[PDB]
């Protein structure tokens, strides 16, 4: 998993040397920013079904053509799996808010996603539009704190730039 | 850890997590005069890959002493550095001068190319060059064929790829990879299949037959078996290990047939009793109850769970189970 | 002939497929064995 | 196969040295619980069929694919094999709980179970979910009075849950 | 598992 | 690697005699039926992506424990790897149908695939279901009995090719069984 | 490779449950105790060479058959390799103490170390004694009970870290045992 | 130079990816611990000739045999170069207190030092004994602050473990 | 590879002088301004794909001879390679902005890029136009003057970072000029 600890022990293992002062200095900042990212992750965990419901209809509101026959959102089985995949992506974002890095995103949602979405005829723009809608409905004092919103929108922009 | 779930991945806890992390790509054509630790990383990574985690003393590391110096300004990382250090005495002493030729060949495939030889023609294309032209064209044949520049960037260190799909190999070669590469704490002197004098794949690589994958650090990881013939034409001797065949009538009598490999057998603990038998022990002949550890079985399907109980109540440890 | 076959020598220029490579690797391949006879 | 008393002796022969007094009052305390530990294993072996059937019923009301036609829990032969695989792990967890050490659990239950389930195509994660549902019911059933003297048993139910998690991570 | 040449010859004759 | 022509060569080299007369009936019938063989490999090759995607989707929609959390086709990485494994096999079966002999399928695809899936923890029996779905698609595409798409062929009979590709597919399913 | 934070991720991904509320107590206590953890890994790292040399010298001075002619630590090559063998294990235990999880110790150090020492003829018992001496040095260096050198720490209690590093050290012994 | 920034940009360059949140999270700890290590480095810079003079004396006092003929400390030219090399090592420690990592030590004093000290018959134990004496004469409130002393003694132990 | 902290080390190692007093003003101002720098890096990293695609589309829509038949961005292979060529330069300029020193940009991106584009036949001056468009996007994204997207920042002044990234971009454009 790409995180703060793993990068520096992997670098020290590649160099074959003991943990120096720079490695521990990198963990002090993890201690600092965990006060914001953990209470971002907790607020995402406590209210996730509202956000997954709210961002799911923005996809079909922007792209109403998916419910036509021949498309990828015809019957209820496709829309249910659409909501399930959006919930999967929100869970991976909650995981990356906890681990401190983009590890769980890069390995459980991003790597290999392009071949699946091209093969199974899933348009990536509508997998993107839900994440884009989720980012813009984030006010600074209401939904979370100030740094928690920065920490949340950074992972949202990472997922958006990965799928686009 | 072990498994395939709980990480959503299989290849790392197959013993490959250190090899899934490093690249060591050497981003610049020559040395920065002034600066000598971003290459010491590269040179030591090269030493751990090319010598295959064999350990080089400072006395033996100072025998190169010019190659590395020539590498710092006027050689490539991949070609012409790993090429020149395969020609040295420190490589030849532990990879060519104690093994036979096909063994010195299939060790060079792992060190230089990062995979295993596929079949007999991979062996014959490389031993022909040795018998015509000597050791140096033999070692350069690993570099100046088509594969090496196709696979590897000119400044990257060679990496392990014998497990990978996109190296167009046979799938028996996927499983010959883990005969030779067992985790990250193994050199080739450290392999039980190769004592720096044996051939790791001798029957199994020529005949392309596949060999069941025991993950390292597992519970019955310590399994090791010989090879002996079984017929009268080759003057073989029956009874050593079970065949990987399931040939005749009991292959379906008692269902689907399997091949279980059991590694730890010893005299204390046979009876239904959680302890030793007290007495003189052994037998009038003076042999153990199991005269060999590392015994294999060929077993049915309705017969599988009583065999499981008979293994584990007598101190045995199951190394592997593969269906036939 | 002269052997069973007649493959081209690896000491010849343009044997390395200079495409989809890094910049330290592209320049080392497009000037591999032609480095000698401009010094000449 | 070791118990918790044989553990310290097997590490004492290795150094070739007598048990010092700190190991001895570590062991007399472990004797001095004693009755609590057997109250725990008594509660699990009194209700074993209920634990197993309720955990399997919750597993299939949760995952209906195993009993779907084509599932790993399809037919009777497979369903019967699944019913008492769980009862095997419950039996060996109770053995390890009465021993005070997970040596019988690793020897003859978890040794080679993973490639056993791999060679059959059995999904090991669902086995782990079944182990977790047996664990929850066992720790729920363990801390009721039911006509026992009032006291704390927390260090024992933590060890009982640890045996279940050791079984659950080793299968998958 | 299939010999197409012998099958073609047998279907011809 | 041997085709239909090389197979009689290796069969008669064990005999140590020239091959003519008796052994030429199968080769002349193989030549005379070659347009149908090319006409069938083209029909399989033109519909490859729909076949692989439909086979993997059918295998998932019959057994939904694969996309279950902790299943073998759970994440995107495993699903892409299954689609790749799917049709890697379709590619080699197409090679064997073009060559008229399954020797290329043995040497490069099935030699050691049995325990590779074992070491990976791949369920070896849902793969059999995907292989059988691909087989059922291949016979319908060869015999022009596909309901979703009809192609253009000269009229005639080529069920020998359908039985040959069905004979390749159950071999590719039984090698991993 | 997983740390303490990634361990709850993999535990709750088998759940398909969000992490929040219940699962956050251990992570917030891990964060609140992080200065002691860095303060302990620094104390182990600063005394590494004396620890390795003292452990190997203690293992030899308890069992003098290792430097006996024909012993496993007889020549200079074997003695240097044993000092390296000990130093690598100390490095990986320090990694596991810094990460708060022993998963990095399993994957890169202990996976196959059992039969590597068997194929080499390395004695199993001696290495356990060296590991236990290194463990006894590590707990005294963490808890500032070292008799040869006293360090500077803020006052407080960190025997949880001493129990965690003792829990890492016996784990290594068990794998090679 | 081995530092906090260089490790993470080298890791991102080896992976070929943009700086993620873990990289910036590692720099927040540099921002945190620079308040201690810089005022350690400044106090070392302002009073270095007192510490070097003191350090040199300790080595001779421990090893009085170096002033005998045939040894490496015979005349004043050897003792002056001894004080110069001790001042070099203290300057590199001041540099590592500034850069945040062990870069200037590992490349200007440590790499290659063993061949020089073996070839020129310089005993490494006396190059170590001065650094060992410097570490033990560090009191917590008098010489610097509390975390500055930790930051100073960590680099001193790094140099000692490198030369021993 | 040197950052802002290592640059004073190499400058004072030519002096054989200790760093302290005079040389610490720039480092303490670099530390005190570090939150704006991290913030600047984050704002550039969050909008990378739109920046690269917009820069290459602007370079094409100013000079339509690149997509002309026989132009340098004609086929799909050349267009993908140009998008990659732009993305790599943006990655290295982001590295140099994070480190506070352009030494990493010199060593791994610009060392030999001049004649690499010459040997490829790449027009070295449309690349300058793409670099200048990326520079104009970077300064507007740093100073929050982007018309298509506004971000959230604490109020204050950071035009020093905008001049530093403009100072990196014209260097990256003049190395290939
Ligand atoms: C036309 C004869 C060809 C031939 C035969 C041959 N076979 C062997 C040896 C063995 N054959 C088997 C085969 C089977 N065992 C089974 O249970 C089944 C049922 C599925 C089969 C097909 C076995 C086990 C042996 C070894 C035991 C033995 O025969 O003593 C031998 C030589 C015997 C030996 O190897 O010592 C021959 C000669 N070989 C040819 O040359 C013919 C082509
Ligand atoms: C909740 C049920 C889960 C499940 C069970 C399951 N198991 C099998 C098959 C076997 N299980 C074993 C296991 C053991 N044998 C032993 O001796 C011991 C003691 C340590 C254990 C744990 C064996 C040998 C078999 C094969 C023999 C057989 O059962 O006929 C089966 C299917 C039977 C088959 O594969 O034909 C099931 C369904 N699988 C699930 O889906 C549940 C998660
Ligand atoms: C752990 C990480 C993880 C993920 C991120 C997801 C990723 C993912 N999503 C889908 C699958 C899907 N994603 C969608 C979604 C859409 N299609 C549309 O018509 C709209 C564009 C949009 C609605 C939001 C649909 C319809 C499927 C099912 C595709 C299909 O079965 O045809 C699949 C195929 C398997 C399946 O779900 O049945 C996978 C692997 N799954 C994971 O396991
Ligand atoms: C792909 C295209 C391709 C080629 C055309 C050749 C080109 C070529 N020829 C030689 C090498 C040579 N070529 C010749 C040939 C000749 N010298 C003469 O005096 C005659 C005029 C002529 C023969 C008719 C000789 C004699 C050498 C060897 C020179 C030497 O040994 O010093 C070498 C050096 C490597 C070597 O062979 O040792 C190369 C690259 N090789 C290739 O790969
Ligand atoms: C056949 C096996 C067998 C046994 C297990 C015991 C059962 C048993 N347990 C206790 C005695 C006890 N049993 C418990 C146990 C509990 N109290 C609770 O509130 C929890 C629900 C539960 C913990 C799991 C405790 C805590 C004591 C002792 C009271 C105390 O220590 O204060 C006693 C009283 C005598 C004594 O205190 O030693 C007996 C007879 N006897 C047997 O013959
Ligand atoms: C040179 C490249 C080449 C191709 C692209 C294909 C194209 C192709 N197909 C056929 C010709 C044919 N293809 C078929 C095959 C079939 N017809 C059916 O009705 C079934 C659906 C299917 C078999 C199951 C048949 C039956 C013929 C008629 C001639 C024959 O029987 O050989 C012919 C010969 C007659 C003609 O010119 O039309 C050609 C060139 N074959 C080739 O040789
Ligand atoms: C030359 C022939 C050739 C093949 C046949 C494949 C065989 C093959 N498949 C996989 C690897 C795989 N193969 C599958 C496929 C499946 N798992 C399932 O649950 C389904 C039944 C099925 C898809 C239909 C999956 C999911 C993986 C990845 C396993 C993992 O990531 O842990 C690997 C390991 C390397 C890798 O891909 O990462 C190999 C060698 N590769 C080859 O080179
Ligand atoms: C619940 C999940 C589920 C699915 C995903 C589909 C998958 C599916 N398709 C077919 C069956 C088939 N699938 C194809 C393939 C195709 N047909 C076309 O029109 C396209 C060109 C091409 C890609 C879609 C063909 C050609 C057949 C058989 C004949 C026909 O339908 O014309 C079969 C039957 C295979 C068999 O007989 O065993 C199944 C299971 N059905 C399901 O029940
Ligand atoms: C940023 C890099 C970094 C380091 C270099 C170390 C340095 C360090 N240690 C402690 C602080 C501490 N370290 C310890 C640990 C111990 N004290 C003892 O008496 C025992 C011997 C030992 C544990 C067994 C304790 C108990 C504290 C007090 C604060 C706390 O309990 O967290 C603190 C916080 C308070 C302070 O500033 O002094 C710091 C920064 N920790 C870091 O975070
Ligand atoms: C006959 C051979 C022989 C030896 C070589 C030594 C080796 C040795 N040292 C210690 C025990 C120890 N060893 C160290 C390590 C050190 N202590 C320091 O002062 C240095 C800084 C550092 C390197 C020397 C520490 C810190 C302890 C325990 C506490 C202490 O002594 O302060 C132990 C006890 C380990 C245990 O409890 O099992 C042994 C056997 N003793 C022997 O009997
Ligand atoms: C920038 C990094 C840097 C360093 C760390 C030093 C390292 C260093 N020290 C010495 C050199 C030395 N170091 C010593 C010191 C001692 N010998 C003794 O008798 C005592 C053991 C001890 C006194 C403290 C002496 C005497 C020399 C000179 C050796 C000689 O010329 O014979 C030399 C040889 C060149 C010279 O100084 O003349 C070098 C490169 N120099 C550097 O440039
Ligand atoms: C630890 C990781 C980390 C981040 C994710 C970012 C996030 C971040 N930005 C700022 C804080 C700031 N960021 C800016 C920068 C700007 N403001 C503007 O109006 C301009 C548009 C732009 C510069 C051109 C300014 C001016 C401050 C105020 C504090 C300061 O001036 O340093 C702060 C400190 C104050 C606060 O907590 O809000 C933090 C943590 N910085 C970090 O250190
Ligand atoms: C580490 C730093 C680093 C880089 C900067 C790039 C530099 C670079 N670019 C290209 C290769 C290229 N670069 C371009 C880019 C362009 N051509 C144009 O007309 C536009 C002006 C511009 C896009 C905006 C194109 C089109 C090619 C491919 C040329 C070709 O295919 O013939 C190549 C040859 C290898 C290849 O990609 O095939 C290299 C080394 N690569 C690196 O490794
Ligand atoms: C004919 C072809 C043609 C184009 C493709 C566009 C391309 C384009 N965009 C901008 C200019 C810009 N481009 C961006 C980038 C973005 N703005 C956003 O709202 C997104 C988030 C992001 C991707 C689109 C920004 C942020 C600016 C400047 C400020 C702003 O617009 O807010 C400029 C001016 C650069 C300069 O000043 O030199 C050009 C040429 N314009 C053209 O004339």
């Amino acid at each position: 998993m790409k995180s703060v600890i793993t990068t520096v022990v992997s670098a020290a293992d590649a160099a074959g040397r003991f943990p120096s002062n720079s490695d521990l200095e990198s963990i002090q900042g993890n201690i600092q920013r965990s006060a914001a990212r953990l209470e971002a992750a907790e607020k995402l965990a406590g209210n996730h079904e509202a956000v997954v419901k709210e961002a799911g209809d923005a996809c079909f509101a922007k792209y109403a053509y998916l419910k036509n026959p021949g498309e990828a959102g015809e019957n209820q089985e496709k829309i249910n799996k659409c909501y399930r995949d959006v919930d999967h992506y929100m869970r991976l974002v909650n995981y990356c808010l906890v681990v401190g890095g983009t590890g769980p995103l890069d390995e459980w949602g991003i790597a290999g996603a392009r071949e699946v979405y091209r093969t199974l005829n899933l348009p990536t723009s509508a997998y993107v539009a839900s994440i884009a809608y989720t980012r813009d409905r984030l006010c600074v004092p209401r939904d979370m704190s100030a740094q928690a919103g920065v920490e949340f929108s950074a992972y949202l922009d990472y997922l958006i730039n990965a799928l686009s | 850890r072990l498994g395939t779930v709980s990480g959503n991945s299989s290849l790392d806890k197959l013993g490959l997590d250190k090899f899934l992390s490093e690249s060591n790509r050497a981003y610049t054509p020559r040395a920065q005069p002034g600066f000598s630790s971003e290459y010491e990383q590269i040179i030591s990574a090269t030493y751990k890959q090319l010598f295959g985690n064999a350990y080089i003393m400072d006395s033996e590391r100072a025998e190169m002493a010019k190659q590395e110096s020539m590498f710092r300004d006027g050689q490539l990382t991949l070609k012409d550095f790993c090429r020149a250090l395969a020609k040295t005495e420190q490589y030849k002493k532990r990879f060519f001068d104690s093994r036979p030729l096909y063994g010195a060949i299939e060790l060079n495939f792992k060190n230089i190319l990062g995979r295993t030889p596929d079949g007999l023609e991979h062996y014959r294309a490389k031993s022909a060059v040795y018998d015509t032209k000597g050791y140096e064209a033999f070692v350069d044949a690993f570099f100046d064929d088509g594969e090496y520049d196709e696979v590897y960037d000119d400044y990257t260190v060679p990496f392990y790829r014998g497990y990978k799909t996109e190296a167009n190999l046979s799938m028996a070669a996927f499983t010959h990879f883990f005969r030779m590469v067992r985790g990250s704490s193994t050199s080739d002197k450290a392999n039980p299949n190769s004592m720096q004098k044996d051939i790791p794949l001798n029957y199994y690589g020529i005949t392309k037959t596949p060999l069941a994958v025991i993950a390292p650090g597992a519970a019955g990881t310590a399994y090791t078996e010989s090879f002996s013939g079984t017929g009268s034409w080759q003057s073989g001797r029956a009874g050593l290990n079970a065949a990987r065949v399931a040939l005749g009538v009991p292959a379906t009598a008692n269902g689907k047939s399997f091949r279980v490999e059991v590694t730890g057998y010893t005299q204390p603990g046979f009876g239904i009793t959680a302890g030793t038998a007290v007495g003189k022990l052994y037998k009038a002949n003076k042999l153990s109850r199991y005269p060999r550890s590392n015994k294999s079985y060929v077993v049915g399907f309705d017969e599988l769970t009583p065999l499981y109980q008979r293994i584990t109540k007598n101190g045995g440890t199951i190394a592997s189970i593969t269906p036939l | 002939l002269t052997g069973y076959d007649s493959k081209s020598s690896p000491n010849f220029p343009n044997r390395a497929a200079t495409r989809e490579r890094r910049t330290v690797s592209f320049n080392a391949r497009v000037a591999r064995n032609k480095s000698q006879a401009k010094k000449i | 196969m070791l118990d918790a008393f044989a553990k310290v002796v097997a590490q004492a022969d290795a150094r070739g040295e007598f048990l010092s007094n700190t190991q001895i009052d570590a062991l007399s305390k472990m004797v001095k619980e004693g009755n609590q530990r057997l109250d725990i294993v008594n509660k699990v072996t009194s209700n074993a069929s209920a634990i197993v059937t309720n955990s399997a019923r919750a597993l299939f009301a949760e995952q209906p694919q195993l009993i779907q036609p084509g599932g790993n829990a399809y037919t009777s032969r497979r369903m019967a094999a699944c019913l008492r695989d769980m009862e095997i792990v419950l039996r060996y967890v109770s053995y390890a709980m009465i021993a005070g050490d997970s040596s019988v659990l690793d020897d003859r239950c978890l040794n080679g179970l993973r490639e056993t389930y791999q060679a059959l195509g059995t999904p090991g994660s669902s086995v782990a979910v079944a182990i977790q549902k047996m664990k929850d019911a066992s720790v729920a059933l363990a801390n009721d009075t039911t006509g026992t003297p009032i006291g704390d048993c927390s260090s024992l139910v933590a060890e009982l849950a640890g045996y279940f998690d050791r079984a659950a991570v080793s299968v998958v | 598992v299939v010999l197409p040449v012998a099958r073609a010859g047998l279907a011809a004759t | 690697m041997l085709d239909a022509f090389s197979r009689v060569v290796v069969n008669s080299d064990a005999k140590a005699a020239y091959v003519g007369g008796s052994d030429l009936q199968a080769l002349k019938s193989f030549i005379a039926d070659g347009n149908k063989r090319l006409d069938a490999v083209n029909s399989i090759v033109s519909n490859a992506s729909c076949m692989v995607s439909d086979a993997v989707s059918g295998m998932i929609c019959e057994n939904p424990g694969l996309i279950s959390p902790g299943g073998n086709c759970y994440t995107n990485r495993r699903m892409a790897a299954c689609l790749r494994d799917g049709e890697i096999i379709l590619r080699y079966v197409s090679y064997a149908l073009l060559a008229g002999d399954a020797s290329v399928l043995e040497d490069r695809c099935l030699n050691g695939l049995k325990e590779t899936y074992i070491a990976l923890g791949v369920p070896t029996n849902s793969s059999i279901r995907a292989v059988s779905i691909m087989k059922a698609q291949a016979v319908a595409f060869i015999t022009n009995t596909a309901t979703e798409r009809k192609m253009s062929f000269a009229a005639g009979d080529c069920t020998s090719l359908a039985s040959e590709v069905a004979s390749y597919f159950d071999r590719v399913g039984a090698a991993i069984s």
